[PDB]
């Protein structure tokens, strides 16, 4: 009853799960200290946190930070540290534990001593392009994010398929406008505008024969983030397979 | 088989001097400040060979000539083309293209419309433009002494309503550019704008509106456009409607001065009335400037 | 227009809207008239002065009225020599019930009456001693304006020095905060996603408020979201106040306080007060 703290956990993208815990001297506290310190005329306290660490599991093991923290010491404030836990595939939730070294200092070189430790669950509180109706299954293999000027460049497709029939597939990148509030009505066209001219296909109406080989260039600036034109066709029962991966910045 | 005509924006600063057509269109911009990029329309047509043997393959247009490709025995490889645009006012397009004979009566009640016959001959003399200039001179890797040429009547199937925009600006319906004084211009300065507007000979396909408003739109150079408030943005007099009229070359001059950053690109709309959906128009012009 | 008062500083109002070239506007609260004064501070701090604005106007019944009554019955000093000159005011009282569509007069039309009466105005011009000669004019022109549309052409040159503008005024009094502040930050991205290439807004806003604080946001990112977590270094400078995070990320919400309406005030240093937080991540 001196800082109150807690815990945010969040999920990244590259199969790391960052946990950040927040620490906040708490208002009554703050105002329960204050009127007294204010009795022999203090106006800021001085709480020093000179031992701040978190803890892994059954056996100790201290994950550190992801930056640098020196020994600190102030008033009325709040400051944060992020961990950075493994992405678990499966059921087992991680119960880690963390503790301070709150040394509340009052004045004169006479300085009490407190330590504090709590212990919970680092819950989260709740692409690999693959299609509805078969095995298949599409996936870049080298590295969706790339930085490319406006030159030539080259980009890899991978198929997964089911073994009968691995043929009959066709890729086309559809260079023309979709036909679709002004303000949402233009921002929509400057969408599907840079969508159907920003890159442009080398190789398109491209029969296929797990790799496919497919060659862009791009011509206009800006990041591309799920370029969303090229459209593979499936021949037989004739449907369509987005494909909403990669992104390529062009400068 | 198929071909698709696709224009360009970005002005291609170098060290990407490698690429085909890169020098020349940037030979073409780099002197001749009036020979301006933005109108310059890249056509893109796939040669697919059915035989045994590679070929060559160099193509030929009026002044342009491309390098020497390879395709092998039955690949398709997109050889991309750089041509200017057409100038409606220059030439003429509402012609009837005429017959080799003048014995037959032909039918001579001829059963088409004011309208659609004007859209046939665009959709013929387009391609009676781009066909009058595209040559190919092939040879076989293996044989080298088998040099023919090519034909494009019976390869070139007919248009659509995107190559006819796309290669004909006179199927728009106005022509504009953007006059800009600094595009370098320090934040605390307020600085005139120009919008020239010079309509269309397909004017006459409404002959009764006699008003056309012209809609401005700002948007960061990343994405996602900026709303009229324009707070942090460009301060603005006036407001952003702006009416003009068929058949005139009026300036919408305005001012503009900016807030808080320098990354702006500045376009245009035009959308026939004020109500919602009345919109003909997605004009993009779309020049840029900075503020330091 | 805009005027500086009296107390006369160096004020620079760049900012001057004159319509020569359009006589024109609407107002009719689908689009937005924005109209924006670049002015200047004063040569030192300057809180509380006055300003009074010059708007000339008109309403465009009127001036569609000064139209249909300058070109549809009285386009010629042959009719106005004798036809209207003895009935002037029996025209203003005539044409002060015409009520003219001004819901389709934004639209491709301009001068074109609504679905106002027309019978008994030729019975109550024929009650009074109004010849044929400008009966026949009153009844025609009122013929053609039930079904007519203009355009935005041959307007100015009906309104050209034949409207009474009222040059109304308000007042503008630039209004200020109460706690100047001034301070700048500096931040070192620890990278989780490599970088997402944010955009960057350096604040310059003051809270006026008592026992109050100033809360700040960071900066845009339109890449691959929820990470970049960015540390930072404060140096507050120019004062003692309180600060409130340490080490954030740059994801959905982080919200980078800084108490400062506690101690170690100041008055209003410039034309408000200030707080001009500039943060530089190099």
């Amino acid at each position: 009853l001196l800082n109150m703290r807690l815990r945010n956990i969040s999920l990244k993208s590259e199969h790391c799960i960052l946990s950040s815990l927040d620490f906040q001297t708490s208002k009554a506290s703050e105002q329960l200290t204050k009127k007294f310190i204010y009795p022999q005329e203090h106006n800021s306290f001085l709480k020093l946190n000179f031992q701040e660490i978190s803890y892994k599991l059954i056996d100790g093991t201290s994950q550190i930070e992801l930056d640098p923290i020196c020994p600190l010491k102030v008033p009325l404030t709040a400051f944060s540290y992020d961990s950075i836990s493994a992405t678990f595939k499966l059921v087992l939730l991680p119960k880690s534990t963390q503790p301070h070294r709150v040394k509340i200092t009052l004045a004169y070189e006479l300085e009490l001593h407190p330590n504090l430790k709590l212990p919970v669950r680092t819950s989260w509180e709740t692409s690999l392009v693959n299609s509805k109706l078969s095995n298949v299954k599409f996936k870049f293999i080298n590295s969706n994010i790339k930085v490319i000027k406006g030159e030539k460049f080259t980009m890899r497709l991978q198929i997964i398929n089911s073994s009968s029939s691995p043929l009959d597939l066709v890729v086309y990148y559809n260079n023309t406008i979709n036909p679709i509030t002004l303000e949402n009505q233009y921002q929509l066209h400057n969408k599907y505008r840079k969508i159907a001219e920003g890159i442009i296909l080398l190789s398109n109406d491209y029969k296929i024969p797990y790799f496919a080989d497919l060659r862009f260039i791009g011509i206009m600036s800006g990041y591309y983030g799920t370029l969303s034109g090229l459209k593979v066709l499936d021949l037989n029962t004739n449907e369509l397979i987005e494909v909403g991966n990669g992104a390529s910045v062009l400068i | 088989p198929s071909m698709d005509i696709i224009p360009l924006n970005e002005l291609f600063s170098s060290q990407v001097e490698n690429v085909d057509w890169i020098e020349y269109v940037m030979s073409k911009i780099r002197a001749e400040s009036n020979l301006h990029s933005r109108d310059f329309i890249l056509l893109l047509l796939d040669f697919r060979n059915s035989w045994i043997d590679g070929i060559k393959l160099n193509v030929q247009f009026e002044d342009f000539t491309s390098n020497e490709y390879h395709v092998e025995a039955s690949h398709t490889s997109r050889i991309i083309v750089p041509i200017k645009k057409i100038d409606y006012k220059k030439y003429n397009f509402e012609n009837t293209p005429i017959p080799r004979i003048y014995p037959g009566r032909q039918f001579i009640q001829s059963g088409l419309n004011e309208e659609q016959t004007i859209e046939m001959r665009q959709k013929f003399w387009c391609r009676e433009h781009i066909i009058s200039k595209l040559k190919c001179n092939w040879k076989l890797t293996t044989d080298q002494s088998v040099t023919g040429s090519v034909d494009f009547n019976k390869f070139i199937e007919k248009f659509d309503h995107k190559m006819v925009y796309t290669i004909y600006p006179g199927r728009l319906f106005y022509g504009v550019q953007l006059l800009l004084d600094e595009p370098k211009v320090k934040v605390g300065e307020i600085i005139n704008l120009k919008i020239i507007t010079e309509p269309t000979s397909t004017c006459r396909r409404k002959q009764n509106s006699t008003v056309n408003f012209l809609d401005i739109v700002i948007f960061d150079s990343k994405t996602s456009k900026i709303l009229p408030r324009s707070n942090r943005r460009i301060l603005y007099n006036g407001s952003l409607t702006k009416p003009i009229s068929t058949t005139k070359v009026s300036e919408i001059n305005l001012e503009i001065i900016p807030i808080e950053k320098g990354r702006y690109e500045f376009s245009v709309c035009i959308s026939k009335s004020n109500n919602q959906d009345g919109i003909i128009q997605f004009d993009s012009e779309n020049v840029i400037l900075s503020v330091i | 227009e805009l005027s500086a008062p009296d107390t006369r500083n160096d004020y620079n109002i760049r900012g001057d809207y004159i319509a020569t070239t359009p006589a024109l506007i609407t107002f009719d609260g689908n689009e937005s008239f924005i109209n924006c004064y670049e002015i200047t501070a004063n040569n030192n701090f300057d809180s509380k002065d006055i300003f009074n604005l010059k708007v000339r106007y008109n309403t465009l019944k009127e001036q569609l009225d000064c139209f249909i009554t300058d070109a549809v019955l009285i386009e010629g000093d042959v009719e106005w020599f004798i036809l209207f000159e003895k009935w002037k005011t029996f025209w203003e009282l005539e044409i002060l019930k015409k009520l003219k569509y001004d819901y389709d007069a934004f639209k491709e039309n301009r001068i074109i009456r609504l679905l106002k009466t027309s019978i008994d105005l030729n019975k109550t011009k024929s009650k009074i001693r109004n010849l044929c000669i400008e009966k026949a004019v009153l009844d025609k022109i009122l013929i053609c304006l039930n079904k007519v549309s203009r355009g935005i052409a041959v307007c100015n040159t009906d309104m050209d020095e034949y409207v009474r503008n009222l040059v109304p005024k308000q007042l503008t009094v630039p209004v200020q905060l109460p706690g100047f502040e001034q301070f700048f930050h500096v931040q070192f991205e620890q990278m989780e996603t490599s970088h997402d290439a944010l955009h960057d807004t350096i604040a310059t806003i003051g809270n006026s408020l008592s026992y109050t604080v100033i809360v700040e946001n960071l900066s845009g990112q339109w890449g691959q979201d929820v990470i970049d977590d960015g540390g930072y270094i404060f140096e507050i400078l120019s004062s003692n106040e309180w600060l409130i995070h340490g080490q954030k990320r740059c994801a959905i919400k982080e919200k980078r306080k800084e108490f400062e309406v506690h101690l170690i005030p100041l008055k209003k240093g410039y034309l408000n007060f200030p707080r001009v937080e500039i943060t530089n991540i190099n």
